[PDB]
């Protein structure tokens, strides 16, 4: 609320802490895989520079 | 050959040059000769060469030639399109499309071309207002698919620009002829070469860019649209 | 073998390239779908902004840790013009500055193409979504972001970035990287506390911006698959024209030899 | 040299190599050989040209381009033109090949341009079949790679 | 002229010395520029080694292009080649690259006509040649 | 109707000359003031049959086999379907008829072999004819009965040959089908659809559906 | 194959068979090259019925027994109509398209699937 | 090329070679319209190792150093036998296929892609 003007920042459904932890560990559960690895995994960008060639061809 | 001979430049018309082919194919096979390729008469050169060589400028007259030509099969690398393309100095295209959008006379001018397109022949100014003029109409053909598939909203300012004298281009290439008065409804026009030139020149520096397009339209030379358009 | 087989062909290449020319269209008017579920969302996004900004410039005494010192977004269908990768390469980019530092990367996936990219390279994830429709809804990225939301706040994570590409224009999306976290004269009547509020408001701005980044990339899908179909248009054509060109000498070859055979038995007979 | 600096740094061209000038219609193929023929005004290599079942006009606006340009005191021209008989075209190569070993069997050096070598063996191919000779591929004659 | 598939099977021992030794990089700079020709559009964002490539790959196409009855002398050839090998057109514009070689060979005509006469004597190159021709290339440079 | 039949089994001279004499009959009534129609079934089977004749006939042969007169067979029979003037019909009749204008209208009918229009015989009469209406096996496995491909046949008297009602009515036709093979692609996408498209598509999908007609059934 | 001789159900239901297998050959090349996810609801639904018509077309012979193994079966017209006629109205729009694969009757695609 | 002429691991290196090439051609006409991003993650791996191969399979001789300049390289039937089967298992996956063209043995192509 402003003398002049007044903003209302409706919300489109119900924030409830049930409903808020349900779709989070939904996420998780979705996120889940067998080959999780170390965190430290890299040089993986040989194969998109090969892809980014193939891809210039294309067009 | 005659009215060469007495001093003129003729026109000879042949209705269709494939059927001198065919009948030359015909007697062939008539005089038991062996078949060429495709099946076609093993004189088929000669017999092109025999016809096409008197058509020529010499010292007194010139024969000039317009003939009507038909590709078997849709293979333009057939031996009767192949022979007869060999002794042609210039393709006039009619196109279906052109005439839906009113100009009567309906040659195309992206697909049609001369021999005598360049600069060596018909000097530098006819020259690149010819190529100028196939530029801005090939870039409207582009623009066109980009405001049909997109909108013309999605178009820059130059382009906008450019579609507008396409347009007025576009249109300043019809022309009323006097044996298609009865259709028109309106008096033949004969535009010389240098009032074609000097048209188009204006239009694509943009000299008439004020014009309404209609005004562009089935005029002859570029003085009679500028009227049109006063009135 | 003959003209018959690649008269078969020509016609195969024929079909695929009428249905490729209108999924072109399809992909524009689809296009321009998605560009106005992004101007639905700007106003929520404008004023949250000033608001959070005023209410913690009255409220100095608190800073909440969003204040002071990855979300990646792919597609679910085929048929985009490298959408994916472009982005994939720099994701790479990004996440090589913090694994060289030595510093650990929690990442979270938002469509197919994500998944795939990291079951194809062994990599790590804490949070995942996919199945959104055309018309994604905020509610459904809510789960997804709490989890990197609850992370910073227990330091699990030390900044948050979204990795969308951005639509600069109908030809081009770029591939970019934000920082999501972190981030007059009068006061306001707080009702019930100004903490309170600034902890609400917070969420509801790195929702809204996470909404946004979403939306954004379903337009750069659109745009980006209208490209392809028209490639592969252009393609089919020119396969078409070759095909046409081996179509006409395989014609010719078989006339010329019928001739022999046909010259030949009567030069004998 | 022939005077293009594409064909003389990429595709270079010594005196008597056989270099072949392929390509579609309408593309320059005359006009890359003419050039060449031109550039030899002041070699010292003497030119032949034989034009094989081409327009009269055109073997007539060469030969103008060639006094033109002062290459013409240089050069031989050799023609059999579109409406003569396929004989005089199938032996033209040959009566200009004859001309050239003249300058190179005294210690001199020549430089010959055919202008359609394929114009050449479609005369070959009709004297052929009217003289009821078997054909083989494309209808063109069993000798075709000899002539 | 397609560089891809057009070849001189006894050419290479025919060549003059300084068109021999000049042109070994337009036939290699023609060729990277034929792996990179339609995507060039695109390319202005890429890797600026891909760039560079692009650039001569562009300059050098243009630089072939010749007209016709216009023959060029071994001089005039290898005044060319040698901005364009050594590097003289990286500035020059796409569209400038035919003028500035115009303008080069009408600057050798009058401010070193006589290396000309000697380069087009047995088309023979040596240091004082390749130095003779950097500097006067550098001299136009700044003067015309 | 005049029935001729020159059948499988009779003599390849029969076949032949069968067309020549049923246009002989068709011209006693074009030639006396009135209006004739004639339909040759199969001019391909008169050629193959005109060929055993010149190949028994030791003649030399062509592209197909065929002999060096074959163009010159059906055009010979093909120029006489004519419409002739009132001075015509005065001159032969010697008077008795006069002001009448009579004519021979033709339908010949050619197979072709797998669509290929290239072939020797069909070339010859398509350039022969005044038009062609061109029949299609996709179309008529796909329920178009009549099977005409509108897109490409083609009637070189046009307008000319219809009444003032069809010649009016049929102006829009032609644009609605020309439309519908433009948009026929977009079926499985009408929803995507721009409205305008989607009315002209709809448009194009009833025009096409109107053209199927049943065998026996003429419309007036 | 004409209404006035075979009657009007038989010769609609042979028409009905043949649009469909007709617009399935110019379906095919599409679901080779794009895949079939890129198709209408219609056009899947179409795609399904296609492949079952042109398996319910299939018959064990008593002729050929020794080149199958199978047991031939004889099919009556009645029996024929009424198995394509289902096919095409969705009757069986839930059995797998290898239940028509070499069975006879409808009946026997129904006893087929369970197995 | 027989298992009893040659022996079975010069003879399993030319099969797995000429195996990878194969499937190579196959996929051609898919990548020509649609690229090689749509491929099958284990297609896209195999047609990086093809790419690879065919250029391995390239070599400059001693009769063309007129024609190129680079000099010529003999290989023996050992280093040939070693290069294939390398780029058969992914020993060479990390290399650019430019690093493959030209370079006689693999070891010169492992010093071609330090530039
Ligand atoms: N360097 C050039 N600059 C400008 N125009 C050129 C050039 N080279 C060739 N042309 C033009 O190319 C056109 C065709 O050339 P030319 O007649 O020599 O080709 P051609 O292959 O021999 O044709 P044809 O098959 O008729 O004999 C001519 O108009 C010519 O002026
Ligand atoms: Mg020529």
């Amino acid at each position: 609320v402003q003398p002049n003007m007044v903003k209302v920042l409706a919300d489109t459904v119900v924030r409830a802490g049930d409903l808020d932890e349900a779709a989070a560990q939904e996420a998780l559960k979705a996120a889940e895989k067998a080959l999780q690895g170390k965190g430290a995994e890299f040089d993986y960008s040989a194969a998109a520079a090969r892809l980014a060639e193939a891809a210039a061809q294309l067009r | 050959e005659k009215f060469r001979d007495e001093g003129r430049d003729v026109l000879l018309f042949i209705d269709n040059i494939y059927r001198y082919t065919l009948a030359g194919t015909e007697v062939s096979a008539l005089l038991g000769r062996m078949p060429s390729a495709v099946g076609y008469q093993p004189t088929l050169a000669e017999e092109m060469g025999v016809l096409q060589e008197r058509i020529t400028s010499t010292k007194k007259g010139s024969i000039t030639s317009i003939q009507a030509v038909y590709v078997p099969a849709d293979d333009l690398t057939d031996p009767s399109p192949a022979t007869t393309f060999a002794h042609l100095d210039a393709t006039v295209v009619l196109s279906r499309d052109i005439a839906s959008l009113g100009i009567y006379p309906a040659v195309d001018p992206l697909d049609s071309t001369s021999r005598q397109l360049d600069p060596l022949v018909i000097g530098q100014d006819h020259y690149d207002t010819a190529r100028g003029v196939q530029y801005v109409l090939q870039r409207y053909k582009e623009l066109k698919d980009i405001i049909a598939i997109l909108g013309m909203d999605e178009l820059s300012e130059a382009d906008k620009l450019l579609v507008a004298r396409a347009r007025k281009i576009q249109r300043f290439l019809s022309q009323p002829f006097f044996v298609a008065e009865v259709f028109t409804g309106s008096p033949g026009k004969y535009v010389s070469l240098k009032d074609t030139i000097a048209g188009f020149k204006g239009i694509l520096n943009g000299d008439y860019d004020h014009l309404p397009e209609q005004a562009f339209y089935m005029v002859g030379g570029i003085e009679e649209a500028v009227e049109k358009a006063k009135k | 073998a003959g003209a018959k087989e690649i008269r078969s062909k020509i016609a195969s290449i024929k079909s695929t390239q009428k249905i490729t020319n209108a999924m072109e269209k399809v992909a524009v008017s689809k296009m321009r779908k998605a560009q106005m579920r992004m101007a639905a969302g700007r106003p929520y996004a404008e004023r949250i902004r000033q608001v959070i900004g005023h209410l913690a410039n009255a409220n100095p005494e608190y800073r909440h840790p969003f204040m002071v010192e990855y979300i990646v977004v792919s597609s679910d269908r085929g048929l985009c013009g490298g959408l994916n990768i472009n982005l994939f390469k720099s994701l790479v980019k990004d996440m090589s500055g913090y694994r060289e530092q030595g510093a650990e990367i929690d990442l979270c996936v938002i469509g197919s193409k994500g998944a795939s990219f990291f079951r194809s390279f062994g990599g790590n994830v804490v949070a995942a979504i996919s199945h959104l429709g055309e018309e994604p809804s905020i509610n459904d990225l809510i789960g997804s972001v709490k989890v990197m939301l609850d992370a910073y706040l227990e330091g699990r994570i030390d900044r948050l970035f979204v990795v969308s590409n951005k639509f600069v224009n109908t030809m081009t999306q770029k591939p970019t990287v934000e920082q999501l976290i972190p981030l007059h004269h009068w006061d306001y009547l707080y009702e019930p506390d100004a903490k309170s509020l600034l902890d609400g408001l917070l969420v509801r701005y790195v929702e809204s911006q996470v909404y946004q980044a979403v939306v954004e990339n379903n337009a750069c899908e659109q745009a980006a698959r209208m490209i392809a179909m028209k490639n592969a248009t252009d393609n089919a054509g020119e396969l078409i024209s070759d095909l046409q060109l081996i179509y006409n000498k395989a014609r010719q070859a078989a006339i010329t030899q019928e001739i022999s055979e046909i010259v030949g038995g009567a030069a004998a007979v | 040299q022939t005077g293009y600096k594409s064909v003389d740094a990429m595709i270079p061209v010594g005196r008597g190599q056989r270099e072949l000038i392929i390509g579609d219609r309408q593309i320059g193929k005359t006009a890359l050989a003419v050039d060449a023929i031109i550039n030899q005004k002041d070699s010292g290599i003497k030119c032949v040209y034989v034009a094989i079942g081409q327009k009269q006009s055109t073997i007539a606006n060469v030969v103008r381009k060639l006094e033109e340009n002062g290459a013409l005191a240089n050069t031989i021209v050799v023609a059999a033109s579109a409406s003569e008989s396929a004989a005089l075209q199938y032996l033209a190569p040959y009566s200009g090949c004859t001309m050239g070993e003249y300058f190179r069997d005294r210690g001199e050096d020549a430089l010959i341009v055919y202008d359609d070598l394929s114009k050449q063996a479609v005369a070959y191919r009709q004297i052929s079949l009217l003289l009821r000779r078997p054909p083989g591929r494309e209808a063109y004659p069993g000798d075709v790679f000899y002539l | 002229v397609n560089a891809g598939i057009s070849v001189s099977r006894v050419g290479g021992a025919a060549q003059t010395k300084i068109i021999k030794k000049l042109s070994g990089g337009i036939r290699t700079a023609l060729a990277q520029y034929r792996e990179l020709a339609a995507f060039a559009q695109f390319a202005s964002d890429l890797d600026e080694a891909t760039r560079k490539q692009l650039e001569h790959g562009q300059r050098v196409t243009e630089l072939m292009k010749q007209k016709q009855y216009a023959p060029m002398s071994i001089a005039e050839m290898s005044l060319s080649l040698y901005a364009a090998e050594r590097g003289f057109l990286q500035d020059v514009e796409i569209a400038k690259v035919g003028s500035f070689e115009q303008a080069l060979i009408s600057y050798f005509q009058r401010e070193h006509a006589a290396l000309l006469a000697k380069i087009n004597e047995k088309g023979d190159f040596n240091d004082e040649i390749d130095a003779g021709i950097k500097a006067g290339i550098e001299k136009f440079k700044a003067t015309q | 109707t005049i029935v001729v039949a020159a059948s499988a089994s009779e003599s390849a001279a029969l076949q032949y000359l069968a067309p020549y004499s049923g246009c002989t009959m068709g011209e006693y009534f074009r030639d006396r003031g009135e209006d004739a129609l004639i339909v040759y079934d199969d001019l391909s089977k008169q050629a193959v049959a005109y060929r055993q004749i010149s190949l028994l006939l030791r003649r030399p042969p062509g592209r197909e086999a065929y002999p060096g007169d074959v163009f010159y067979l059906h055009s010979r029979l093909l120029e006489r379907a004519s419409r002739v003037s009132e001075e015509y019909v005065e001159k032969f009749t010697n008077g008795a008829v006069t002001g009448k204008t009579g004519s021979l209208t033709a339908l010949p009918i050619i197979e072709t072999q797998a669509g290929d229009v290239s072939a020797f015989v069909p070339t010859n009469v398509i350039s022969i004819t005044d038009g062609q209406i061109f029949l299609e096996s996709a179309m008529f496995n796909s329920g178009i009965r009549p099977a005409v491909n509108a897109g490409i046949s083609v009637s070189r008297v046009g307008g000319a040959a219809q009444t003032k009602i069809i010649k009016k009515l049929s102006g829009g036709i032609r644009t609605a089908l020309a439309q519908y093979r433009e948009l026929a692609a977009f079926a499985q996408f009408a929803s995507d659809l721009d409205e305008a498209t989607r009315k002209q598509l709809e448009h194009g999908q009833r025009v096409t559906e109107l053209m199927k007609q049943k065998q026996y059934a003429p419309m007036s």
